[PDB]
Order: structure tokens, then C-alpha cells, then sequence
């Protein structure tokens, strides 16, 4: 990726996987479940 | 052992009668049974973890014991620091501990929050936000002002707390005398232990009564209606005297509920949020008034930060500020709490005696939908400000930095990308002089760059005022029952070019009417927000003087007065621009998010290009605080971001291509 953020990350020694001391971090950002208005918890499932 | 005559060691005078009345009460806190065991660990280990439930007394008593430890050491008297995730917690617990030590708040005991340092040279115990302590480390890498640093409320896993744990783990490898204490309300499977090299653990048993949990038979269609329905059903169908605690997500949701609860019962309501004035906030402690009861409609401030209550209503939601690095969007979001958060809300009912928690969701929704633990804030935050402070601290390698939970690599890319676009980092990742200067401003990197760059546009005075207004709560008072009157008063300050300049008009008129409270009432302006903005502006101006950044204004009689201020906004917020589409919609540049102007804007027309301060993510996407700008300014002021060789080919690039071709004619 020619993005400047990718380059600067590669210049810190990033080699491919997750971050951290042992490379144990998550390799993709997490997703937050969307809340529709004031629907009570669990209403989406049904 | 040190000689302790029955006098105040800070005044060499006998203690007051109130000191001994408070001393009798806190000696009954469960932590005091473990003072010798706490002392034995503190004098033999550099770091350890202290787990104790809410109400055990860790927050008030443990830092006082560490002051006792510091006073016994020989040499220059260092202080004790105890961090709190919430600025309201730091202020309230500092005033309480100041009473327990019989000293004035701001003297021996003080607090330090962003834009309000209530400490002096006599301060030896300071309750501060975790963000403020990390801020102090930039000018004090080893935090040599403190001999004991206490990270409280570590279970909430705020971004600043996680960074501090990573910084402090590096500091103790270089300072041998520093004591670090990580305090948490839950065990968290010994995660803090393993992180600090299998350090000791001291657990204080909880004194919380049994709590009955009630689940709804089916999911609720509207959790606010269920909350109002449950509040009135507790009031009449319960014979045990008791108070109510309702957890809602934000201020608007609280005032709405307090209004409807009053209307339906009339056929003690106590709000509590962060920006609520402390005069109204202290009403949660006043006694209750057919059984008369107290209902506290609060946010998760009361989940663990403080204690008050036999019945708890848990809708199961909280408001979090999340960041999507894919589309570079940061927004406040209402989201379901964790099973750990739910247990902490239910545990607040079993304080005085056995209580009841009414969870407005089914049992299967609790077990099969709610996560066990809440995501660490570092996994859902914009890291640009944290990365800048770390590089200023001297930490170059953020890949192998020992995070407790490392962030995703894409989130760190966006942080490095942001700082490079602002010229805070060069193309080698090195901190630049401009970046080092930006790190000293307690602002977002976008605001810090905006302030510094405005000096060249000869309008740093006006950007400084706007920056102060953007750093305080909402200045426009808009009562629900008087929207038309409030909006009419707001439009008296409206600038045709948008909301940023409208904030400037409000500040200028506030000053020229001599900070009048009656003037604020007349114009539906929040007096407390404006006094806060005035205080913030003074402090930011003191940072300007330190770096010899000139504070300048353009001639007001000139057309360039408002044009220069709008150009200055682009220096910091060139990445938050939306382009008007042929059919009246707005599309954010690059990221191509479909947005519309927030209804609160003063814009009476839709400019072709708007710069916005805030992304509001509800049912639709709104951009709030918007200013009319010229697209030519975008390509001239921030060409590294508006790079046409790399710009995505949407409709925004088509208009930008014409401008750049016309520039080269």
C-alpha cells in the first residue's frame, strides 16, 4: 500500500501481522454492532 | 516507624473535630483490614495489582497510605499521583480526601484535569485524569515528580490508561525508586499481573449484598419507554423504602426521561451527567422526601466511579466514542454494554442492603449477545493524539511497544498518516519541530496545527477563540419545550459563512457584554460554557507566549478578516470536508460517506464545499459545526492530502480537477 501511513509503519519495523511486543495483536479492526434508534437489547435477533 | 504526635503534620496544629468524625467512618472500610498486608507488599516490590470492589475504599484510603509512605522516605519530598478516567471522579474524590486529611483542596491534596490544575507547590497527593498524567510525562519522561503512581479504575481500560501502563512499564526499567500500583474493580483473569511481570496481587473482599436480577420476558421495542415504565412500577409496587438508579446513555436522553417521569407521575428526580454543573450534581446525595423515593437518572458515571440506592434499572446501553479507520470516521455511538458492565451496574443495588436490578432485556440476550468484557478503548479509538505524545516522549518504535492489547495495524497507520499530513511527522516518521510544538497543546492534533498555522494568516487571536469554544460543552441552550425561541436567539449570532464564525460571534459578544449572566439568559447562551471557554483561551494563550507564537488579528473593516479565519480552519481540518452533490446531498471527500448538514447549523443555504468539525452518526450521517469554504483553498493549503495523482476518482475530484487545470492555464 502506497499510503503514507503504511510506509511510516513499515519504517518502524512492521513486517506483516499484528502489533505488540510478540506480534500478538489483532490483525484487523473490530466491528461495533449498530444500534437502531432506541431498540431494546436483543430486538435485532428476532 | 515515624513519630506521629496527634497533630496535623502539615500545620503542626491539632486536627479538627470533623477529622476524627471522618476518621471513625473510614476505619470501617474493608481496605483498613489489609493495611499491614498492603504495606508489606509496597515496601518490597516495585509494582503490584490491588483489586477491590466499589465501596471497599481503595480510591480514598490507598493514596493516603502512599503519602504516609512517601513522608517516611529520606530526600526531596515527592508526590503521589492517582489517576481517574473521568474528570468528575478526580474532582469529587480529591475534595473528599482533602476533608479526610484536614487540608484545603488545592493545597496538600489537589486535582489536575484538562484545563483546570487545582494544585500548588504544597501538593503531595494529586488525583488527576489518566490523560493529564500522560501529558505531564512529555516534559517529565520518568515522572520524577512522583514516587508512587496509582492507576485507578484500570478495569475500564481507557485509552490513556492503557498507554500509561505501557509507558510506566518502561519507566520502572529505568527508575528503581518509583512505585506503580494498578487498581481494578475486577480480577480480569490476572491480565494486569502477567503484564507487569507476574507482580503480587492483593484482593480486598467485597461487602456487597445479594442482588436479585429481573429479565424481561421478550425484547423491548423502546428501551427509554421501558425505563420510564419500570421507574413508575418500582415506585408503587415496592413497599421497602429505597432509591432508584437508572442508567442512560447521554444528557439529551436523561433530560427527556426526567421530563416524562415527572409528567407521568404527576398525573425526587435527579439527573447526573458529566457536563452538568456541580451545583446540581451534588444533589445525588441529598435525602429522599405513600413511600417517597429518589430516582437518579444518570450515565455510567455511577457504574463504578462513585457510590450513592436499592433498585437499579439497566437498559444495557452506553455511549462510546468509536473510530472506523477504514473510512476515517470518529463518532459517539450508543452500543450494548458488556456482561462485566452489566454486573457492575447490578452490583450498585447491593450497597446498603439486598437490592434488585431490572435488566430491560431477556436472559438469552444477556448470555448469547453481550460480550463477556468490554472492548479496550485502544481497539476503537483515533490514536493520532496518543501517537504524537508518545513520539514527543521519545518512543520511536510503536510497533513493538508493549501494549496490553495492541491496536490493529490499520488504526496505527491512520494515526501516522494524520500526523504526517499535518507535518507533525516527516516522511521518515520523525517528530518535526512543528510536531513537537503541537504536542504541547492539550488539543487534538487538528486543533493544535490550526492554532499554530493561523499565526501566518494573521488571525491567531480569532482561531484561539474558536478553538476555546470547540473545547467546551455546548454553548447554545435549547430547551425541549422552547426550540423556536432558542433557535431564534442562536440566529442572532449567525454568520452567513457557517458555525465556526458563529462561535466567534458568541465569544466576542460575551466578552463585550462583560461576562453577564443576564446577557446569557437573554440570548439562550450557556454561561458556564462561556466562562469555561474564557478560561481555556487564557491557558492556550499562555502556551502561545511560551513558544513566542504571535497572537494577531486582521483589520475587521477588511474583507480579509473572515476570509483569513476560514483559510486558517483548512490548515487543521482539510480532511473533514464534504462536497455538495447535484441533488442536495453531501459526500465526504475521499471516504465518500453520504452526509447531510446537522439541523443545528446556522447555514441558511447549502454551500458547495463545507468543512465540518464533528461526524454525528445516528440513523443518518450528520456533519455538525460546518463552515463554507472555497475548494481552491483546499488544493493550495493542503496539497499533500489533495493529491490529484492519488485522489479517488469520484465527483469531488472532477471539480478539483477543473480548479487545478485552471490554475495552470
Amino acid at each position: 500500500e502506497d499510503n503514507i501511513g503504511n510506509q511510516l509503519l513499515r519504517k518502524m519495523g512492521w513486517t506483516g501481522g499484528g502489533l505488540g511486543k510478540s506480534g500478538e495483536g489483532i490483525r484487523e479492526p473490530i466491528s461495533v454492532k449498530e444500534q437502531h434508534k432506541r431498540e431494546g437489547l436483543g430486538l435485532d435477533v428476532e | 516507624h515515624m513519630l506521629e504526635q496527634c497533630i496535623n503534620p502539615f500545620t503542626n496544629l491539632p486536627h479538627t473535630p470533623r477529622y476524627y468524625d471522618i476518621l471513625k467512618k473510614r476505619l470501617q472500610l474493608p481496605v483498613w483490614e489489609y493495611k499491614d498486608r498492603f504495606t508489606d507488599i509496597l515496601v518490597r516490590h516495585q509494582s503490584f495489582v490491588l483489586v477491590g470492589e466499589t465501596g471497599s475504599g481503595k480510591t480514598t484510603q490507598i493514596p493516603q497510605w502512599c503519602v504516609e509512605y512517601m513522608r517516611s522516605l529520606p530526600g526531596p519530598k515527592r508526590g503521589v499521583a492517582c489517576t481517574q478516567p473521568r474528570r468528575v471522579a478526580a474532582m469529587s474524590v480529591a475534595q473528599r480526601v482533602a476533608d479526610e486529611m484536614d487540608v484545603m483542596l488545592g493545597q496538600e491534596v489537589g486535582y489536575s484535569i484538562r484545563f483546570e490544575d487545582c494544585s500548588s507547590a504544597k501538593t503531595i497527593l494529586k488525583y488527576m485524569t489518566d490523560g493529564m498524567l500522560l501529558r505531564e510525562a512529555m516534559n517529565d519522561p520518568l515522572l520524577e515528580r512522583y514516587g508512587v503512581i496509582i492507576l485507578d479504575e484500570a478495569h475500564e481500560r481507557t485509552l490513556a490508561t492503557d498507554i500509561l501502563m505501557g509507558v510506566l512499564k518502561e519507566v520502572v526499567r529505568q527508575r528503581s525508586d518509583l512505585k506503580v500500583i494498578v487498581m481494578s474493580a475486577t480480577l480480569d483473569a490476572g491480565k494486569f499481573q502477567i503484564y507487569f511481570d507476574n507482580c503480587p496481587l492483593l484482593t480486598i473482599p467485597g461487602r456487597t449484598h445479594p442482588v436479585e436480577i429481573f429479565y424481561t420476558p421478550e425484547p423491548e421495542r423502546d428501551y427509554l419507554e421501558a425505563a420510564i415504565r419500570t421507574v413508575i412500577q418500582i415506585h408503587m409496587c415496592e413497599e421497602e423504602e429505597g432509591d432508584l438508579l437508572l442508567f442512560l446513555t447521554g444528557q439529551e436522553e436523561i433530560d427527556e426521561a426526567c421530563k416524562r417521569i415527572k409528567r407521568e407521575v404527576d398525573d425526587k428526580i435527579i439527573p447526573l451527567y458529566s457536563t452538568l454543573p456541580p451545583q446540581q450534581q451534588q444533589r445525588i446525595f441529598e435525602p429522599p422526601p405513600a413511600i417517597g423515593r429518589k430516582v437518579v437518572v444518570s450515565t455510567n458515571i455511577a457504574e463504578t466511579s462513585l457510590t450513592i440506592v436499592v433498585f437499579v434499572i439497566d437498559p444495557g446501553f452506553a455511549k462510546q466514542k468509536v473510530y472506523n479507520p477504514r473510512i476515517r470516521v470518529e463518532s459517539l455511538l450508543v452500543t450494548a454494554i458488556s456482561k462485566a458492565s452489566a454486573q457492575q451496574r447490578a452490583g450498585r443495588a447491593g450497597r446498603t442492603r439486598p437490592g434488585k436490578c431490572f435488566r430491560l432485556y431477556t436472559e438469552k440476550a444477556y448470555k448469547t449477545e453481550m460480550q463477556d468484557n468490554t472492548y479496550p478503548e485502544i481497539l476503537r479509538s483515533n490514536l493520532g493524539s496518543v501517537v504524537l505524545q508518545l513520539k514527543k516522549l521519545g518512543i520511536d518504535d510503536l510497533v513493538h511497544f508493549d501494549f496490553m492489547d495492541p491496536p490493529a495495524p490499520e488504526t496505527l497507520m491512520r494515526a501516522l498518516e494524520l500526523l504526517n499530513y499535518l507535518a507533525a511527522l516527516n516522511d521518515d516518521g520523525d517528530l518535526t519541530e512543528l510536531g513537537s510544538m503541537m504536542a504541547e497543546f492539550p488539543l487534538d492534533p487538528q486543533l493544535a496545527k490550526m492554532v499554530i498555522a493561523s499565526c501566518d494568516y494573521n488571525c491567531s487571536n480569532e482561531v484561539l477563540s474558536i478553538t476555546a469554544m470547540l473545547s467546551v460543552p455546548q454553548c447554545f441552550v435549547r430547551p425541549t419545550e422552547a426550540k423556536k425561541a432558542a433557535d431564534e436567539a442562536k440566529m442572532r449570532f449567525a454568520h452567513i459563512d457557517g458555525d465556526h464564525l458563529t462561535l466567534l460571534n458568541v465569544y466576542h459578544a460575551f466578552k463585550q457584554n462583560h461576562e453577564s449572566v443576564q446577557w446569557c439568559y437573554d440570548n439562550f447562551i450557556n454561561y458556564r460554557s462561556l466562562m469555561s471557554a474564557d478560561n481555556v483561551r487564557q491557558q492556550l494563550s499562555r502556551i502561545m507566549d511560551r513558544f513566542n507564537l504571535p497572537r494577531r488579528s486582521t483589520d475587521f473593516t477588511s474583507r480579509d478578516y473572515y476570509i483569513n479565519i476560514r483559510k486558517a480552519l483548512v490548515t487543521g481540518y482539510f480532511m473533514q470536508v464534504a462536497h455538495l452533490e447535484r441533488t442536495g446531498h453531501y459526500l465526504t471527500v475521499k471516504d465518500n460517506q453520504v452526509v447531510q448538514l446537522h439541523p443545528s447549523t446556522v447555514l441558511d443555504h447549502k454551500p458547495e464545499w463545507v468543512l465540518y468539525n464533528e461526524f454525528v452518526l445516528t440513523t443518518k450521517n450528520y456533519i455538525r459545526t460546518c463552515t463554507d469554504i472555497k475548494p481552491e483553498w483546499l488544493v493550495k493549503i493542503a496539497p499533500q492530502y489533495y493529491d490529484m495523482s492519488n485522489f479517488p476518482q469520484c465527483e469531488a475530484k472532477r471539480q478539483l480537477d477543473r480548479i487545478i487545470a485552471k490554475l495552470q492555464s
